[PDB]
């Protein structure tokens, strides 16, 4: 599992590759990542699947009850405010670890949420077991407030690293990027894999298994 | 403190046709979840019928290279003659059980031709136990990779289904996509695919690309 | 065995007609940085030599071993020399021996060579894991440099000793950020048609602005 | 972690380094430590950065409360007695020890540490791992009552040192000046950085 | 220790120490024995003692097992040791195999160290 | 370990207008086997399976709580649940007890309660939900069933081409996993009907 | 450890234990009886630790009692497993978790005789046999061999003694005191308890 | 992993399955067991698999031996004996190893077990390996002391059956060796899976 | 855990030695006989750990056999045990300590027949009676009742079926098949095998 | 424990403490660290007191041999060699640290780290468990070409300093000072201690 983001003048940005693996074998190919919380604010999990999935869920649905009750804008830092205060609760006992970014009325935060509970700002940052390489890319060629074309460029060659570099991440990049004129989403930005063919297929006749015993119920 | 082995991934399988014998694994080695090189070949060529993989932990392999070649040699000085594959079986058996009470970690495989010019596969274990079967596989995929051995080469499990015996478009076929499936399901197989083929009159080897992730 | 002089991530590449080989001069007691000016690199005759990490006790010694072995060759005047080869297959068979007795010599070292034109480069482990590949690191280098490397290794596998160098350079800039036990000091020993030719210490400039942009 | 606070007349200079490491790998080569628990008040952050961040905000909770009670900010030594309080009973389950500083309208610049829920006040305080090894560096240079910019030279000559010799401390140095009309706040690049004996 | 070669070959390629220690066999007293049908039997003449010797160190006629016995005849000296020895190994080998002990397995092992005390240094 | 200790394995794959769902008969504590009348897959009503796998201790006792909160769900709306509501009600049923956690990999099968579309999905220890349109494996022979699927899948597949592809995978995956083993029930959705069929299998 | 073994029939179930309840080196008590009726049509049997088996029956058996009072008909054997199970599977949880090997016995008015398995993690398993203990190592491939689903209750009768005699020929324990009881339409009825005249 | 075999006067039947597995995870199902000696002796495998071949190579060197020395075709009480003595001289540095020794000699069909400790046992009837404990139960029900060779066989397959069905980690096919005065037979090599029909109707 | 029992009597010594040798859950062999014969006059009894027991007999056995043939006459009960000691203490401190508990019982024309003692640390002693294992509690019991230095030969196989069939009753492990010697200045006399059809 | 070399141009300083401790209660509290391996070549003796004992009678036996040879002291570099070779031999069942320093006719005062069985040139050296707090002290003070009492200001202050902080470090100094001219003493008394900033 590898995630990354970083901030543009005009906003953030959020990388994650679609890999998910049971440290053994990988269990989905195009298992996503990338959550839905707000309008303006997404976030990204990463060690414990599930972990990461019910923790965002009770976050978001405090926006809806948040937001609806006050017709405003939802607040960044108060979503990383809500998991952390969730996560402490259970003493860093789970294994979830979380990236949020978004655009708020003031401009663009983004954040990282350690399993523990410990915070940081900072406009690049990566987690998971291939974050060592991924950061690599982004400490070296990074440049003060890049164009958004200049920063969706530089994810691509970003996460290339985890890909490439760790074997607990690969597949696809699902690109995520968000400035203050709304929302929107991309998906397989990059295919880093060209060999997705085979040099031969197995397709069986009907009759071919020798079933036993049958039944049938007409719906 | 001090672990005497670590396990390196990696997968070599190796098919005996009727008169030829397909060996193919990858390139890969890595440790833990950190990749070393995509350029790291396991089949290891010996005499011209003899090329042998080692699927374990990469240093052992080196070792027992180096310490079979040298009673290759010496066998060949001395004897005068050449050891049959089946004739390295017996004696790298002996060699791992002298070892047995610091055993080697390692899945050996050995290929070729035997006396009478039939494709051989010799599967060892780290205790050093022998077997002879037409097709065997090794390390963390091998365990992905039998259910498309015991269909293609197996026929096990269908209905009525004439049984062909298996030929070298087949398992070119067959021994890529298996790796192509399986490259792409674990993490300790791909950026690369190697091929070592012995005939009657020598080894015929190739590389072919698998996934870079 | 204990915690001895620990040593640091170790980085090489090779380019035409020759290898770059750099590391920090800092040894490191524990968590402590101690020693922050040591040899790291040796001269092995003209064409070869070697660069270590883990514990720089125990290499000392196998460092010694080296240079009178080297002696036995030069006394015979056989109009021959070491090749990185011989001095990589006989470092990882003498190291091997280490951990069949339950007594390993625990570091990582890197060979760089040159031999007719052809470059050699490898690396060994203390279990003995041995290959070859263009670009080597150690440690968390590994994790930071190797995919660095392998980045630029896609677009440029061949390389000159000009942007090899270079990129080196900017290699252990990074070494500082997400590295903790590195250090400023290092060395590049470069090897050559003309034998081994070791700079001496240099230093890095880098850029901190990160942190200024926090508040932001 | 390398933590520095030092105590003087006008004010307080509390350091930081800004490197934080999980295990031999960092977290983030650049990150604040400084996070203040009321307005003039100030914590230096140490230990397990987690249970710190989770400390910070109970406490300057309770002081929001308390501060609008008497309709002055809390002393310094009130807020001592807060994170201690709350230390001393997780103190098996929170490991996280932290250095209290601030300055106050009556007792003025104070520094008390808070190390295994304890309370003790001292001319300078450091904690963390690098700590250790300026001990007797800071013990040679110490003078009592220096001047406000060479205090915030002192503190920014033993920081450097730290980061040089403890290979779990480094980035680039933090200085939190607090005084009467406000907090001042300095980011030393580590290009800036003091130059002491290379070799 | 005394290691050199005692038994030297000669220009006409017989073995001077060995054929003095065969002389000294025909020296010995005069021993026999048969293969009977169902039986075995040895015997040995005695020289004639004037009423003093016992008769049971000087018995001639031993047993190495239940199943194999012996005679010599030679110098008495070097006679024990060969018995002393061969009974451990007819312990040893039913030690070693549950089945007893065959009379040409433990005839070879002793005629066998007699061969080796001819070609070892110092014997 | 746990998982493994009791064995246990099922798999479903989604054709073009039908889906499949498919699992190993076999009960038994390690070594020793039982019998073949442990039903690892039970109805959910019209066109909604799930399959379950694992330690079997919570499958019948997930099971009876599944239908518990589900027959509140349906007299409490006029029209029965949709795959994909039922998805998350067994992934909420196993996140309560995440501090002391239920031992079982559960598995969701069937059609859209509206017309044609099918829907399939797996879960683990903590629940993750994931969504895939070709198949989803559980057992401690998964290993073993990524080879025969990632070969055998189709993108469009009508019934013949579902049975005869994930019974194959079924047949041939359990050879290699002594674990698992003792026949294999397969259940297809059709529009209009539903059909159960037992496999011959291998007797081990 | 005691051994458990049960076999259902088309009209009947025919069950058999082992009397015999041991500690360390030692046999306290031969005459010990497993077998509890918990209704008229419906039997019990159980095994575990030596205190938890009689304390954990009692209170599915009296719960069933409590049934039968209010709606005046007995449980079916099919309702009572669910209700043995999920109650066995509650006290999992718990600080003291009932090590429980068991025999569930009955005959339905419509189903007729019924069968049902469960273990210590609480594992409802429908089969026509089951054993308990170290002896199911040694018995159930004799069953397999000579059992069928038509056979005879005097057939099985025959059959158990050439399962139960096994454990004295091989089996370290002795175990030679038994207990044969069996339910049919007519509801429980017993039967000679067999031992073995050495 | 289930290895059994029995003595009666017609000779010695060895009965064993083909599958050997690491862990839970099947290594290769048509793995044999059975070891070869000399035409008239017959090892087995049980526990760990190169501990087997060796130890029973090593014997077949020094049944060799002897049979080179003084050629007398050494006896199967003093085959397992000899392996006794090599064994125990590793004891306790962690060599486990079953296995039983067939042959057949001027006493008979002589047949014996083997532990890994230098446990000598004769008898009639063994058994070993995992799942052997589901054999003794089906195969002590009945016996006749002289058997005929084709039911005794159905007997041996009967055993197998019902033995590997059980256990999980036995199974595979069926591996069948009949014991004779000059030499060893094999029987068969048949799947275990189709045998059910027979006797599951 | 296997059981031995052995009792002196005056004119002489009844031993005792349980045939099954068993492995888990299982009886390996049902009827394997224990009972080792070092001598003409002199027996050995064993139990313990499975392999210590066959193979460490042999030493005592074939050594002693070496010293009949070189004096002509066989061991004393008292040298036997002795023999029998410093063997096994010598190898106890050694890389492979054994665990054996064995009685050793023998005639002298002088002692007369002899019983003595030894654990598995090899300590010697001398006592009418003695027993292996866990049975040894519910027997030697009985036998400290009935027991009287002037008991007969005849009313001592008839005395230890009291205490054989309580290891059938409350005793747990089966051990169907008991094996019976005893030892006077005749010679070795077997007896009958008690077994309970 | 704490040592310390420095290196200036005529010779070497080598200073020492001389409290012997073992757990908290201290074993011998004055005793002389200083083992002469050679009239013109001394050693600083650290860690375990006992097994470094042995190792300084081993060397200091072994270069006597040498040095009769030759009729030459010799070099300090062969010294540190002799010293490495035993330690590094024995440096599994021995936890014993040393520091060699010493002149000679030719190359002049040298110190060479010894430390765990390495082998270092450095123009002055630490060790043992005081020395830790020191590493701050010794970069700022210490300048290149100090005369011997410059550099035994340098030494008594470093070793004055440390022995405060550590525990298990005190007692009194044992100073060795050797040049072209021979071998000069001074001991330093807890009341001759240079006193530091105790508050």
């Amino acid at each position: 599992t590898t995630i990354a983001g970083l901030v543009f003048q005009d906003g953030v940005i959020l990388g994650a590759d679609t890999r998910a693996t049971n440290d053994s074998v990988v269990a989905d190919k195009i298992c996503e990542k990338i959550h839905f919380i707000a309008p303006k604010i997404y976030c990204c999990g990463a060690g414990v699947a599930a972990d990461a999935e019910m923790t965002t869920r009770m976050a978001a649905s405090n926006m809806e009850l948040h937001a609806l009750s006050t017709g405003r804008e939802c607040r960044v830092a108060t979503v990383t405010r809500m998991l952390r205060q969730t996560l402490f609760r259970y003493q860093g006992y789970v294994g979830a670890s979380l990236i949020v970014g978004g655009v708020d009325f003031t401009g663009p935060q983004l954040y990282s949420v350690h399993p523990h509970g410990s915070y940081s700002r900072l406009p690049f940052t990566a987690l998971g077991s291939g974050q060592d390489a991924a950061i690599a890319v982004l400490e070296d060629r990074f440049q003060p407030n890049m164009t958004l074309e200049a920063a969706q460029e530089l994810l691509v060659e970003a996460i290339t690293a985890g890909i490439l570099g760790d074997l607990g991440s690969g597949g696809n990049v699902d690109a995520c990027v968000i400035t203050a004129a709304g929302a929107k989403m991309l998906r397989a930005l990059s295919s880093p894999t060209k060999p997705i063919e085979r040099s031969s297929q197995y397709r069986f006749a009907p009759g071919t298994t020798p079933v036993l015993s049958q039944t049938v119920v007409p719906l | 403190r001090f672990s005497p082995y670590a396990f390196n991934g990696g997968t070599v399988l190796a098919i005996a046709g009727e008169d030829f014998s397909i060996v193919a694994s990858d390139t890969r080695l890595s440790e833990g979840f950190s990749i070393h090189t995509r350029d790291s070949p396991k089949c290891y060529k010996l005499t011209d019928k003899t090329v042998i993989g080692c699927s374990g932990f990469h240093g052992d392999c080196l070792t027992l290279t180096k310490i079979i070649e040298a009673r290759l040699k010496m066998y060949k000085h001395s004897n005068n003659k050449a050891m049959t594959t089946g004739a390295i079986a017996a004696m790298l058996s002996t060699i791992l059980y002298s070892r047995r009470f610091f055993p080697y970690y390692v899945y050996n495989i050995i290929g070729g031709l035997d006396e009478e010019g039939k494709g051989a596969v010799y599967s060892f274990d780290p205790v050093g136990s022998y077997q002879r079967d037409s097709f065997k596989a090794g390390g963390s995929a091998s365990a992905m990779l039998q259910p498309l051995l015991d269909n293609q080469v197996g026929f096990k499990n269908m209905q009525n289904v004439e049984h062909v015996p298996l030929s070298l478009d087949r398992a070119m076929r067959l021994v890529k996509d298996v790796f192509i499936s399986a490259a792409e399901r674990d993490v300790y197989t791909g950026d690369a695919l190697k091929v070592c083929i012995v005939t009657k009159e020598g080894i015929r080897g190739e590389t072919v690309p698998l996934r870079k992730d | 065995q204990n915690p001895m002089v620990t040593g640091t991530s170790v980085l090489g590449l090779k380019f035409e007609g020759g290898v770059v080989i750099a590391a920090d001069m800092l040894g490191s007691y524990g968590s402590l940085a101690r020693f922050r000016n040591i040899s790291r690199i040796m001269r092995v005759n003209n064409s070869t030599m070697l660069g270590a990490s883990g514990d720089y006790a125990d290499f000392q010694y196998l460092k010694q071993v080296l240079g009178q072995m080297v002696i036995d060759e030069e006394l015979l005047g056989d109009g021959h020399s070491y090749s990185p080869k011989a001095i990589h297959s006989w470092l990882t068979r003498a190291m091997y021996s280490r951990r069949s007795k339950m007594n390993p010599l625990w570091n990582t070292m890197v060979i760089g060579g040159y031999a007719d034109g052809e470059s050699f480069l490898g690396y060994v482990d203390m279990l003995g894991v041995a290959y070859e590949a263009p670009s080597l690191a150690t440690g968390y280098g590994a994790y930071l440099a190797q995919p660095l490397l392998r980045e630029v290794l896609e677009k440029q596998p061949v390389l000159s000793q000009t942007e090899a160098r270079e990129l080196v350079e900017r290699c252990m800039r990074v070494l500082y950020y997400r590295d903790a036990r590195s250090y400023n000091r290092f060395q590049i020993a470069t090897v050559t048609e003309k034998g081994v030719e070791i700079e001496g210490p240099l230093s890095a400039e880098t850029n901190w602005d990160i942190a200024h942009m926090i508040s932001g | 972690t390398t933590i520095m606070a030092v105590e003087f007349d006008g004010g307080v200079v509390v350091g930081s380094d800004s490197r934080v490491s999980a295990g031999e790998a960092v977290v983030n080569r650049v990150f604040d430590k400084l996070s203040p628990l009321h307005q003039h008040i100030y914590c230096a952050l140490s230990g397990s950065a987690a249970d710190a961040q989770a400390i910070a905000d109970m406490a300057a909770y309770q002081l929001e409360l308390h501060g609008m009670e008497l309709e002055e900010p809390p002393l310094v030594l009130a807020a001592a007695n807060v994170v201690r309080n709350i230390t001393y009973k997780y103190r098996e389950d929170l490991s996280a020890h932290l250095m209290v500083a601030g300055w106050d309208q009556r007792e003025g610049g104070q520094v008390y540490g808070t190390m295994s829920g304890m309370l003790i006040r001292q001319p300078f305080a450091i904690g963390g791992s690098g700590s250790t090894y300026i001990y007797g560096y800071v013990d040679a240079a110490y003078k009592p009552g220096m001047s406000p910019e060479e205090c915030r030279r002192f503190t920014t000559n033993a920081i450097a040192l730290a980061m040089k010799r403890d290979g779990s401390s480094g980035g680039v140095i933090y200085l939190a000046t607090i005084t009467g009309a406000g907090v001042d706040h300095r980011v030393i690049l580590g290009d800036e950085l003091p130059r002491f004996y290379d070799e | 220790s005394y290691d050199r070669a005692i038994t030297v070959f000669s220009p006409d390629g017989h073995l001077f120490q060995v054929e003095y220690a065969q002389e000294a066999v025909k020296k010995g007293s005069t021993a026999v024995g048969v293969r009977g049908k169902d039986i075995v039997v040895l015997g040995v003449e005695k020289k004639s003692v004037a009423k003093l010797q016992d008769e049971r160190t000087v018995r001639k006629i031993c047993a190495l097992d239940d199943n194999v016995c012996m005679a010599f005849a030679g110098l008495t000296a070097d006679a024990r040791i060969v018995i002393n020895r061969a009974r451990v190994e007819c312990q040893s080998h039913r030690l070693t195999v549950e089945d007893p002990v065959t009379v040409e397995y433990i005839t070879r092992y002793i005629a066998s160290l007699k061969q080796r005390y001819t070609q070892s240094n110092g014997r | 370990s746990i998982m493994s200790y009791n064995g246990g394995a099922v798999m479903a794959m989604k054709g073009k207008n039908c889906v499949a769902i498919a699992a190993d008969r076999r009960f038994g504590i390690q070594a020793q086997m039982v019998t073949t009348d442990f039903q690892k897959i039970f109805p959910m009503g019209d066109r909604l399976y799930i399959g379950l796998a694992g330690l079997a201790t919570d499958v019948q006792t997930v099971a009876q709580r599944l239908k518990f909160r589900l027959n509140l769900y349906e007299l409490k709306e006029g029209r029965q649940i949709k795959p994909y509501t039922l998805m998350s009600m067994v992934a909420n049923l196993l996140y309560e007890k995440r501090f002391g956690p239920y031992y079982t990999e559960p598995v969701i099968a069937g059609l859209d309660p509206k017309t044609f579309k099918p829907f399939i999905c797996s879960l683990d220890l903590i629940g993750c939900p994931m969504v895939t349109d070709d198949f989803v494996v559980s057992g401690t022979c998964t290993e073993q069933m990524y080879g025969m699927c990632e070969s055998l899948w189709e993108p469009n597949m009508d019934p013949e081409h579902l049975f005869e592809t994930i019974s194959q995978a079924m047949l041939n995956a359990v050879d290699r996993d002594a674990v698992s083993g003792m026949g294999v029930i397969v259940h297809i959705i059709e529009k209009d009907k539903i059909t159960t069929r037992t496999l011959k299998a291998r007797m081990d | 450890m005691e051994y458990l073994i049960g076999i259902q029939g088309p009209d009947y179930v025919l069950v058999a234990s082992d009397r015999v309840a041991a500690s360390n080196i030692v046999q306290m008590k031969d005459d010990h009886d497993k077998m509890f009726k918990m209704s008229e049509k419906i039997l019990l049997l159980c095994v575990g630790e030596a205190g938890d088996t009689v304390q954990f029956a009692e209170y599915i058996q009296k719960n069933v009692q409590l049934y039968k009072m209010r709606n005046g008909y007995e449980l079916s054997p099919t309702a009572a497993a669910n209700f043995t199970r999920r109650n066995l599977a509650d006290y999992l949880r718990s600080r003291t978790p009932y090590h429980v090997n068991l025999l569930l016995a009955g005959y339905d008015e419509h189903e007729g005789p019924a069968l049902y398995y469960m273990d210590y993690l609480a594992a409802l398993a429908k089969a026509p046999f089951a054993a308990h203990g170290y002896g199911a190592f040694l018995t159930l491939s004799i069953l397999d061999r000579y059992y069928t689903p038509t056979i005879s209750r005097e057939k099985a009768v025959e059959l158990l003694r050439k399962c139960l005699e096994e454990l004295q020929k091989r089996f370290i324990l002795n175990l030679p005191t038994f207990s044969v009881r069996i339910i049919d339409r007519n509801g429980i009825h017993d039967l000679d308890n067999i031992s073995f005249p050495k | 992993t289930t290895t059994l075999a029995f003595k009666f006067q017609h000779g010695v039947i060895v009965a064993v399955d083909s599958r050997a597995s690491a862990g839970n995870y099947i290594a290769t199902l048509k793995v044999n067991k059975v070891i070869e000696i000399n035409p008239y002796l017959l090892g087995t495998m049980s526990g760990c698999a190169a501990d087997c071949l060796y130890w029973e190579r090593l014997l077949a060197k020094e049944c060799r031996l002897y049979y080179l020395r003084n050629g007398e075709r050494i006896s199967v009480s003093a085959a397992s004996k000899l392996l006794s003595n090599m064994m125990c001289q590793y004891r306790g540095m962690g060599l486990s190893m079953g296995s039983m020794i067939c042959g057949w000699d001027k006493k008979g069909p002589g047949l014996y077990y083997v532990d890994e400790n230098g446990t000598r046992l004769s008898g009639n009837m063994f058994s070993t390996g995992s799942g052997n404990s589901h054999a003794y139960g089906v195969m002590d029900s009945g016996y006749r002391p002289d058997l005929s060779i084709e039911e005794a066989y159905d007997l041996g397959r009967r055993a197998i059956v019902h033995a590997t069905h059980r256990d999980s980690y036995s199974g595979g096919v069926v591996n069948m060796y009949h014991m004779k005065e000059d030499g060893w037979v094999k029987v068969e090599s048949t799947d275990v899976s189709d045998l059910m029909h027979q006797y599951r109707e």
